[PDB]
């Protein structure tokens, strides 16, 4: 029906079924995740594999069949023999190092469990980043992918619990997003909180005028090297852009885009243009020397815009010497039969 | 060229070495098309919600509830084959719930009861709890009265101070004594002289005793799990050997995902050699239109056709009258045209460029074809998804996305029709779906005979 109230009835049942409790479940659940750690690195010592592969290994098994690996990662890893003739190694390691394989798994769901568990926090932080510009689900799914983040490097060894942990990892991936998916016309972290400041400024500067400012308050009170043209810059590029399709005047069925000339193409004019400068410049490039009248012609006409560089073998003194005597007979004779003289441009 | 490596007419028909641009002019940047690439597909809303769902019609299926039970949300329907019952045999083409389908993959009934304080029903629930089956309805008997109503074995979890007996290897180098050497038997204090047993009442703590350091003194839980207990499986290898050995050998998978015989799961306790064997079995569960593309690709259209034939010329006028409007359907994609399993959306085609412009306005405004919104939608939603997966990935956040994903491959096709897309705070309007661009208000056939 509507998208919200589903997920989060969906996550907050599943919260409501397991909340991590305080200190022992997350405790846990944490200890399982970096024994994980230590047995994959250990299983990559012993089987001279990859942490990489080993890792997507024990995750197909415990996470997801063939149906997983196939459709989300396209095709290197054969669905069925690849994966397993990993599990088989980890199978013949003996006592000792299969010990390490056995805990890699249950680390690999002590990680999604905890993952499971604080959905709800992130929900909680997501809901305060709310108005920036981006989606509800939007936002809480990065913060999502920010609590992920964050699994990965807390060390429990280091007493604080993950609630504090996951809080700065999540702000951290929310707020990127936001300045990275919000605009239409990507503006980096910088801009942004540049924006945020010129806009609180612009706010305290509402305070008292009864004037909104103008852009030379905003420079002042901004700082260091804040001036008018970068006010002026800067908020032209804080103006979102505009629905191109949008309803106009009377909108009953007034859509902005017809009224936007074209450039590129050559309207009549430029078409008829071009048929008869082509063919007289053609008419011209003929009756002369095929020497340095093409060298120009082609230095000019079909590469890009070099007097000694422009001929073969034949130095610079012939160059401009059959150049401006051919360029002269050429333009006086069409003045004569004035033909080129009514600039086509 | 975008370089300029070639310029003119003479070669028109050729691309550039380090760059590929073929020219005649921008035009082809307006009549090109790209793609995106969908992570896990999703289904056209202009097939699906037709008054007539034409995949609801195909595929026999809730007609118009559900699809929308199974394509939108979590809710699951048997493609292939699953043994395990309901209580009723496999439901080959029918749907079940995220609760009941809970209970079956992990094991039926979970029960995770943890004790309120540490000596009353941390006793009752231990002494019963470890080796002993605990039969359905065990009254476990200190707060109030612990309730396990459920099947098979047991698992307890923490114990505090009471007295510390037949536990794991938790507490064993705490006091030295069993772990250092073996004086676990002299631990029973002064009757001696007249597998765990431990003082009579030493340590309160889940801590690990250097110093007492890395501690942590909390609960104690005693979830029953309903699963069914080995402690000494052998070998018999008439199929691939199953469970266990003794103690030396074990071919189990580890402790999430293992099929041995009509049970399915297998978790593994090293403490005893005990593997637990869960017995829901592999029941093919699917949402979404990952569902919907299987279930179309398996049909062959001439068998439904000849038995639409029978069921609508022979029973009564209900039965078939539905019959002849489904067989409608499965006729023409036979008859000449194309095969009706590309109803589902995998590959996103993308509409041209200059088609969705962005242009230089006035002071420096610019303007886009509201298209292009709705792309980034999709593109971002579809990426983000990629990147779930391989992070790692929690059920919930993926099938979250995959929704977002889902309702996003509607806006661009057809705003509207579920919900309606809004650029940011400005404009509570639709922006233009493909499908608004065709007939709209002032569309595109529709001004197409307007005029020009
Ligand atoms: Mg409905
Ligand atoms: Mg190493
Ligand atoms: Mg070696
Ligand atoms: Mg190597
Ligand atoms: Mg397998
Ligand atoms: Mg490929
Ligand atoms: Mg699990
Ligand atoms: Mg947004
Ligand atoms: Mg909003
Ligand atoms: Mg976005
Ligand atoms: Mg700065
Ligand atoms: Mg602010
Ligand atoms: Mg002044
Ligand atoms: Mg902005
Ligand atoms: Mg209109
Ligand atoms: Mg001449
Ligand atoms: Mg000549
Ligand atoms: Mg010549
Ligand atoms: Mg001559
Ligand atoms: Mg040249
Ligand atoms: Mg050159
Ligand atoms: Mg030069
Ligand atoms: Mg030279
Ligand atoms: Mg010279
Ligand atoms: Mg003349
Ligand atoms: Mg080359
Ligand atoms: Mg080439
Ligand atoms: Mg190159
Ligand atoms: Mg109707
Ligand atoms: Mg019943
Ligand atoms: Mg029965
Ligand atoms: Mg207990
Ligand atoms: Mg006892
Ligand atoms: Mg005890
Ligand atoms: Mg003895
Ligand atoms: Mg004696
Ligand atoms: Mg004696
Ligand atoms: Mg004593
Ligand atoms: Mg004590
Ligand atoms: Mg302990
Ligand atoms: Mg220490
Ligand atoms: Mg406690
Ligand atoms: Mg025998
Ligand atoms: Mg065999
Ligand atoms: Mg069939
Ligand atoms: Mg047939
Ligand atoms: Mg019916
Ligand atoms: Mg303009
Ligand atoms: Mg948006
Ligand atoms: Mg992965
Ligand atoms: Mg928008
Ligand atoms: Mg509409
Ligand atoms: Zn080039």
């Amino acid at each position: 029906k509507i998208s919200t109230s589903d997920p989060v009835r969906q996550y907050l049942h599943e919260i409501g079924q397991v909340p991590l409790l305080t200190l022992e479940e997350e405790v846990e659940l944490a200890r399982k995740v970096e024994e994980g750690m230590e047995a994959i690195k250990k299983l990559s010592e012993i089987t001279g594999l990859d942490p990489d592969l080993i890792r997507e290994v024990v995750r197909a098994k415990i996470l997801g069949s063939a149906r997983v690996r196939h459709i989300p990662g396209l095709k290197e890893t054969l669905d069925p023999k690849t994966v397993e003739e990993i599990d088989q190694k980890l199978k013949s390691l003996p006592k000792e190092h299969k010990r390490y394989l056995h805990i890699a798994r249950e680390g690999e769901a002590a990680r999604q469990h905890l993952i499971e568990a604080n959905l709800r926090l992130v929900v909680s932080i997501a809901k305060k980043y709310t108005g920036r510009g981006l989606s509800f689900l939007d936002l809480i799914q990065e913060g999502n992918q920010g609590l992920i983040r964050a699994v990965e490097k807390f060390e429990y060894k280091r007493r604080f619990k993950f609630s504090t942990y996951a809080t700065w990892w999540i702000r951290q991936a929310i707020n990127r997003a936001i300045a990275d998916q919000a605009r239409t016309i990507r503006i980096p972290v910088h801009m942004v909180e540049t924006i945020n400041k010129l806009s609180r400024t612009a706010r305290q500067l509402q305070q008292e005028l009864g004037r909104e400012p103008t852009y030379e308050e905003i420079a002042e009170a901004m700082g260091p090297g804040w001036d008018a043209k970068r006010v002026e810059e800067t908020l032209k590029i804080a103006q979102e852009p505009v629905s191109l399709e949008t309803p106009i005047g009377d909108e009953k069925d007034s859509f902005y885009g017809d009224f936007i000339p074209d450039e590129h193409l050559p309207s009549p004019v430029d078409a008829a243009t071009q048929s008869l400068l082509s063919e007289e410049l053609e008419k011209a490039l003929s009756k002369l020397s095929e020497r340095e009248a093409m060298v120009l012609k082609l230095r000019k006409g079909l590469i890009d815009g070099e007097e000694v560089g422009a001929f073969f073998g034949v130095t610079r003194e012939r160059i401009r010497q059959i150049e401006n005597k051919a360029l002269r007979k050429l333009k006086y004779h069409e003045s004569r039969t004035r033909k080129l003289r009514d600039f086509l441009d | 060229c975008a370089c300029g490596k070639y310029k003119r007419q003479r070669f028109e028909g050729k691309v550039c070495e380090r760059c590929g641009v073929e020219v005649t002019k921008s035009i082809v940047r307006r009549y090109r098309m790209g793609h995106i690439e969908l992570a896990t597909p999703a289904a056209h809303i202009w097939f699906v919600k037709d008054v007539p769902s034409k995949i609801g019609t195909l595929l026999d299926l809730s007609a118009t509830e559900l699809e929308q039970v199974l394509y939108f949300s979590k809710y699951i329907v048997l493609d292939p084959k699953g043994a395990i019952l309901n209580g009723v045999p496999v439901e080959k083409r029918q749907l079940l719930t995220d609760e009941e389908y809970r209970e079956l993959r992990y094991g039926k009934q979970e029960t995770y009861p943890l004790p309120p304080g540490v000596d009353a029903l941390v006793k009752d629930g231990e002494e019963v709890v470890k080796g002993q089956e605990l039969a359905p309805g065990v009254v476990s008997r200190l707060d109030g009265v612990a309730l396990y109503r459920f099947p098979r074995r047991v698992r307890v979890e923490y114990v505090k101070k009471e007295r510390a007996g037949l536990r794991l290897p938790l507490a064993a180098w705490v006091e030295k004594e069993a772990y250092k050497p073996g004086e676990i038997l002299a631990e029973l204090p002064e009757p001696y002289l007249f597998g765990d047993k431990i003082v009579a009442a030493i340590d309160p703590e889940e801590e690990v005793i250097a110093e007492a350091e890395g501690v942590v003194h909390l609960h104690e839980p005693a979830s029953i799990l309903v699963v069914k207990a080995r402690v000494y499986p052998f070998e018999d290898d008439v199929e691939v050997s199953t469970g266990d050995r003794v103690a030396p050998g074990d071919v189990l998978a580890d402790g999430g995902k293992v099929k041995s015989d009509v049970y399915g799961r297998v978790e593994v306790d090293l403490v005893r050699n005990v593997v637990r064997v869960v017995e829901s079995y592999d029941i093919d569960a699917r949402m979404g239109a990952e569902a919907i593309q299987q279930l179309l690709k398996e049909l062959d259209l001439e068998a439904l056709e000849k038995e639409l034939l029978e069921e609508m010329k022979h029973p009564s006028r209900a039965r078939r009258a539905k019959a002849r409007k489904r067989l409608e359907v499965v006729r023409a994609f036979l008859d000449s045209g194309n095969r009706p399993e590309w109803m589902i959306l995998e590959a996103v085609p993308v509409l041209p460029p200059d088609l969705r412009p962005m242009v230089q306005v006035d002071g420096g405004r610019f303007a886009t074809s509201d298209l292009n919104d709705l792309y980034r939608r999709l593109i971002n939603r579809n990426n983000r998804l990629k990147k779930l997966l391989a992070q790692g990935a929690p059920e919930i956040i993926i099938r979250n996305e995959k929704r977002m994903l889902q309702e996003a491959v509607d806006a661009l096709l057809d705003n509207g029709r579920r919900g309606a897309p809004v650029t940011n705070p400005g404009s509570d309007r639709p922006l233009r779906s493909l499908t608004d661009i065709l007939s709209g208000k002032q569309g595109r056939f529709r001004q197409n005979l307007l005029g020009k």
